[PDB]
């Protein structure tokens, strides 16, 4: 039928196990709306995708999920025509729904290079208050400490 | 069974260009009120509500609802094929894959039987909480267009200052700041020209421009063009298009800049 | 910041006076068609004297001042200029990109029957930075000095 | 010499700009009878067969039989700058290079004298098309290039039937499906609105719409058009003006039938 | 403090229209006699001289005399969101760098405070010879405007004659031989369509034709043109605004020197 990863994906906080810490401080800052933008990095299969899935799903319903959210990942080459291309036109726009900041689920992070994650700089410092990005990374080192600096 | 049938043909041929370049897709809404069409932006941005009354038709034949979906770039060339003042009906049957505008020829002597085929698309309908809106302005819209295309030759977002003296249009670019102020214009001979101001506390919503002027390529729909707006309430651009209906259109504001002291 | 100290005539020129002797040579040998008047150093005063075109023009029309960046060659040849009696009309070529707007500022600016409203004061083309032109432009400037209307201001590249 | 005077500059330029991206030249025939003008396309898909009496101009004196080919789009930045009501004088010698345009377009006697260069191409002949066309329908004009129009605004190629009903257009496409049907609407006022019926063995054919646009730029040179087709015979359209000559499409059907 | 009330906005757009594609800067000079405007082009080749007068405004104010400069194509989309019924206020304050432009639109109600920020140019001012010339001849500005578009397609730059018959135009250009000759054009029933010549000495001169396109683009402010040649004082294009000012376009020749053969 289908695989055992896409049957028992976990769909709570609680769900996720051994990042009781993370998803504590996570719940911590959604319940009093002081999320940062995020940047998750680690092994493959660790629960990255998951975590910030269940976060969005708790912040958002199913209908405005489609909209509110972003996501790019490996299918969507990563240089300097997207900076400047879906991620800034989504990042830089209001939405019709409740008053609340948008979200943009970028997999594979570490891939970008160092004018791309400086131009992604840009679009993170410029817009905050609206939108709350979200990179998901293997490694840390391969990505500018800008970019570490801007996003928790 | 759906059959629909207008009194004049320009109502689609001056409805659908306003669709032409802002939204991408129709989702028609069946019901015995009558249709409806709500559609979002693919920048999900602006709002486009149409909603045309059964009396308003000259025949109106439905059962149940339905919900359709079509695509607007052919049809926005169709509806260049139809004449000014003919009679145009919409047929769909129960369970085909096609549409049918069947309507007259401009040559008034050959039946258009033009069949236009249904994409399944799963859209939900967002519900506008319909809140009292702080500031209703009515105004003409062939001013409005004109001021629109006015503050397109200075900046490319436009601020729209809403108090009980009036509205205050003011664009500010790289060239210099133009505004333009609107009050008390109710002494004059026709009806259209009642530039109203029906709310106390005055607001200030900057929009962007290119939506506005989508928004204002509905001109020869109406005469008057309502403006509701408020502190967070997107603005509300109404038409009360002939006696069949309306149409509004939602616009979010832009994001305000970073100026606390 | 060069605000009073700027050269205007010949004598505050600093170039050799070798140099600036053949250049206003060849800037006043254009005045049998533009005013209608009728070791390497002997190299350059033979082919400055010997031969000309049955136009009343030398061989050369274009003079290419290369050297450093700095050293004060457009000063020179902008009070060079002005001492032959022509008016400075400065052009920059890294600017100009459009091939089309190159010719609105080469064909369509100068080098023709400029009578302005000084009829004393006809004018001459001086350009700078002809190194980092693209070569669409030096070909379109080669094709104009390749034109047999006929080229009669000078050009100072 | 050559020499012809036509009374209004409307028809000419009509003309040139409705085969403005038809052909590639303009090849005028010059005899006593008046300007013939048979020009057929590289690829074999279009023809256009143009005849102006000389009866329908004020002067038209020609010597010896003369064949004159000019690019199109030059005398294209000729007539753009012509006039609507203006006499027009095109002339041109015997053995001469040149071709000359006299007008006096915006009735300020502005004697504008223009001359082009001909230019020598290989001289293709096709003598008489055969006209035995079996259907044979008249139908207005503008409304035609209306319909002609709307067609290319939908499809990218035309199903044409003959019916004893009239003519149906159809074509299709992956958003949609447009079609129109004729009926025979003969009481009316306008007796350019008629549509006559000379049809027989109906015949299915198919069409390019860009073709159709280029042949139905021509709206307003004549109020009645005429489309004669056939089986395996390419279709006509057909421009009766009613003082100086007359007009005539040819146009081959697309292999891939229905 | 200057002030200027133009009458109507009309002559102002036809100005600007007239001007927006010649000129990359204009300036103004403001004194008791009005408005001046001497200045080059963006090639050195043309000169624009535009003079309004002080009783053509409605109120015409002025202290002390302005030498302002301002950016030509931003004061084009400036004007572009105006009316042509309009009363014009142009304000400037003797130490500041705002111009602005006050005007009411076409609905008559909304004032419209366009502001625009000047240039800080220092232009040496040209003398006009202001001398006489070779010959003079009086001709409808449609005629010029028309002649010019129409000879702009047959040739790149234009050899123009003028004797004791009349006015010449000619064109040797890549498709061909261009020549028009028009005489005693005097013989109508309207006053605007009368062609004068006034001097005596013929005198043929070769120009570009696309700074005679861009002078054509003052078609409607004057009915009559004046157009003075002479063998090197340069080409004299001067439309007389009715009860307004003037307005001259001078051109040099460009150079076609003869073969040697
Ligand atoms: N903490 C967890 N508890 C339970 N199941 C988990 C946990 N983390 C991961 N899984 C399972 O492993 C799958 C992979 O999780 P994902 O978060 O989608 O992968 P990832 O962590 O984003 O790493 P990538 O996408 O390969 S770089 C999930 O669909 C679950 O089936
Ligand atoms: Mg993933």
């Amino acid at each position: 039928n289908l695989p055992w990863v896409e049957k028992y994906r976990p769909q709570t906080l609680n769900d996720l196990i051994s990042h009781q810490d993370i998803l504590s401080t996570i719940q911590k800052f959604i319940n009093e709306d002081r999320l940062p933008h995020l940047l998750l990095y680690g092994p493959p299969g660790t629960g990255k995708t998951s975590t910030i899935l269940a976060c969005a799903k708790q912040l958002y319903k199913d209908k405005e999920f489609g909209s509110m959210v972003l996501e790019l990942n490996a299918s969507d080459d990563r240089g300097i025509d997207i900076i400047r291309g879906p991620i800034l036109s989504f990042a830089s726009t209001r939405t019709i729904f409740k008053k609340g900041f948008k979200l943009v689920i970028l997999d594979e992070a570490d891939a970008m290079t160092q004018d791309a994650q400086n131009a992604l700089r840009r679009v993170i410092e410029k817009f905050t208050e609206n939108t709350r990005f979200c990179l998901i990374c293997n490694y840390l080192s391969k990505i500018i400490p800008a970019l570490q600096s801007r996003c928790t | 069974m759906f059959e629909a049938r207008l009194v004049q043909g320009s109502i689609l041929k001056k409805v659908l260009e306003a669709l032409k370049d802002l939204i991408n897709e129709a989702c028609w809404d069946i019901s015995s009120s009558g249709v409806n069409l709500q559609s979002m932006d693919s920048s999900h941005v602006s709002l486009v509500q149409l909603t045309l009354r059964s009396e308003g038709f000259d025949t109106y034949r439905c059962d149940r609802n339905l919900a359709m979906g079509v695509n607007l770039t052919s049809m926005s060339k169709i509806l260049k094929c139809a004449g000014n003042e003919d009679i145009i009906t919409l047929r769909a049957e129960d369970n085909a894959d096609t549409l049918a505008l069947v309507f007259e020829a401009p040559n008034q002597e050959k039946v258009s039987d033009y069949e236009m085929k249904l994409m399944d698309l799963d859209v939900e309908q967002l519900g506008i909480p319909e809140q009292e809106y702080s500031c209703v302005v009515k105004m003409p819209s062939g001013e409005f267009a004109r001021i629109c295309r006015d503050l397109s030759h200075i900046g490319d977002a436009v601020v729209i200052s809403c108090a009980k003296d009036g509205v205050k249009f003011s664009a500010s670019g790289e060239l210099g700041n133009g505004n333009i102020k609107l009050s008390q214009t109710s002494n004059v001979d026709k009806e259209e020209e009642a530039v109203t101001i029906e709310m106390n506390e005055p607001v200030q919503l900057t929009f962007a421009l290119r939506y506005l002027n989508f928004f204002t390529k509905a001109t020869p729909l109406s005469s008057t063009v309502t403006l509701s707006m408020s502190a967070d309430v997107p603005l509300v651009v109404e038409y009360k298009i002939a006696d069949m209906g309306h149409l509004k259109y939602y616009l979010a504001p832009k994001i305000e800049d970073e100026e606390g002291s | 910041w060069v605000d009073e100290f700027a050269p205007r005539h010949y004598t505050e020129l600093l170039s050799d006076d070798f140099t600036n002797r053949c250049l206003l040579k060849w800037l006043k040998l254009w005045d049998l068609v533009v005013f209608g008047h009728e070791s390497h150093e002997q190299v350059l005063e033979e082919m400055l004297e010997a031969g000309l075109d049955p136009s009343q023009r030398p061989k050369q029309k274009v003079a290419l001042l290369c050297g450093p960046p700095g050293l004060g060659k457009t000063t020179l040849a902008h009070v060079i200029a002005r001492h032959a009696g022509y008016s400075v009309v400065e052009m920059n070529a890294s600017d100009d990109r459009s091939p089309e707007v190159f010719r609105t500022r080469i064909e369509a600016a100068t080098q023709m029957e400029s009578v302005l409203g000084a009829g004393g004061k006809p004018n001459c083309l001086v350009i700078d930075e002809i190194d980092g032109a693209p070569v669409a432009a030096i070909n379109v400037l080669l094709s104009i000095l390749n034109r047999k209307g006929l080229l009669m201001r000078p050009i100072i590249c």
